[PDB]
């Protein structure tokens, strides 16, 4: 297991392989964090989050 | 939903309920955004005029939205139940709040490789709690394992197309049921829930050697994206 096959490339959400390296991305309503891996919500009710 | 558990506060905020003129629920849907609901194309034959309710977990205690545009897949047919998908644009936007929030739409390749390969998904709705019974007054959810495609085809009396997938149990008495159609099948990945299926059809509910059949959302991501732009 390598790149995206290895724990989702350490990405919070979407993982793709571009030129043999991990590229992370996020669903609409999230911004990719400075680390290029985490996904940070832009508002109070981001998609896919339980309201707890 | 047969078996499973009650959706507790905030646990299933993407659930939508399609209600007829008599304000009775007949099908589910999934909230995609403030203006859009995902449902099954077959649900659009179950009532002439309908509205969408969001935020309710208990149908016996007290937002209702009218539908502006109904977008049904033009290839859906009752003969095969293939292409069982529709998108609804609402007249007014949904206000997100506790118990009202959209499910995420995943990117296609990643969903196929990472979500559909997970052990389980979650189905939810206000459908019957037994094959013979009344609609549930409480929103319910159920963890359903993904079923191997070969096993799925073997067990079925009808053709399972590439726009469908199987989920549930062989003999364990848990499944979606009547009234749950059109509702969400979501898959959790790192505490984020992505829409992966639409409740479509089944040979009864929780029957031995039968599984629940769901519309494969990954097969329609481009179609959904286009439908959300007019
Ligand atoms: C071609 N084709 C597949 C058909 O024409 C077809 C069309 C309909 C049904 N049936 C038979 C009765 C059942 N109604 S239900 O109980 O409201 C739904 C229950 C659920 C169980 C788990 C799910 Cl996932 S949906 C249903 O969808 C069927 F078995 C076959």
């Amino acid at each position: 297991r390598k790149l995206c096959s290895l724990d989702n490339g350490d990405c919070d959400q979407f993982c793709h392989e571009e030129q043999n390296s991990v590229v992370c991305s996020c669903a609409r309503g999230y911004t990719l964090a400075d680390n290029g891996k985490a996904c940070i919500p832009t508002g109070p009710y981001p998609c896919g989050k339980q309201t707890l | 939903i047969v078996g499973g558990q009650e959706c507790k506060d905030g646990e299933c905020p993407w659930q939508a309920l399609l209600i007829n003129e008599e304000n009775e629920g007949f099908c589910g849907g999934t909230i995609l955004s403030e203006f859009y609901i995902l449902t099954a194309a077959h649900c659009l034959y179950q009532a002439k005029r309908f509205k969408v309710r969001v935020g309710d977990r208990n149908t016996e205690q007290e937002a209702v939205h009218e539908v502006e545009v109904v977008i049904k897949h033009n290839r859906f047919t009752k003969e095969t139940y293939d292409f069982d998908i529709a998108v609804l644009r609402l007249k007014t936007p949904i206000t997100f709040r506790m118990n009202v929030a959209p499910a995420c739409l995943p990117e296609r390749d990643w969903a196929e490789s990472t979500l559909m390969t997970q052990k389980t998904g979650i189905v939810s709705g206000f459908g019957r709690t037994h094959e013979k019974g009344r609609q549930s007054t409480r929103l319910k959810m159920l963890e359903v394992p993904y079923v191997d495609r070969n096993s799925c085809k073997l067990s079925s009396s009808f053709i399972i197309t590439q726009n469908m997938f199987c989920a549930g149990y062989d003999t364990k008495q848990e499944d979606a049921c009547q009234g749950d159609s059109g509702g969400p099948h979501v898959t959790r990945f790192k505490d984020t829930y992505f829409v992966t299926g639409i409740v479509s059809w089944g040979e009864g509910c929780a029957r031995k050697g039968k599984y629940g059949i769901y519309t494969k959302v990954t097969a329609f991501l481009k179609w959904i994206d286009r439908s959300m732009k007019t």
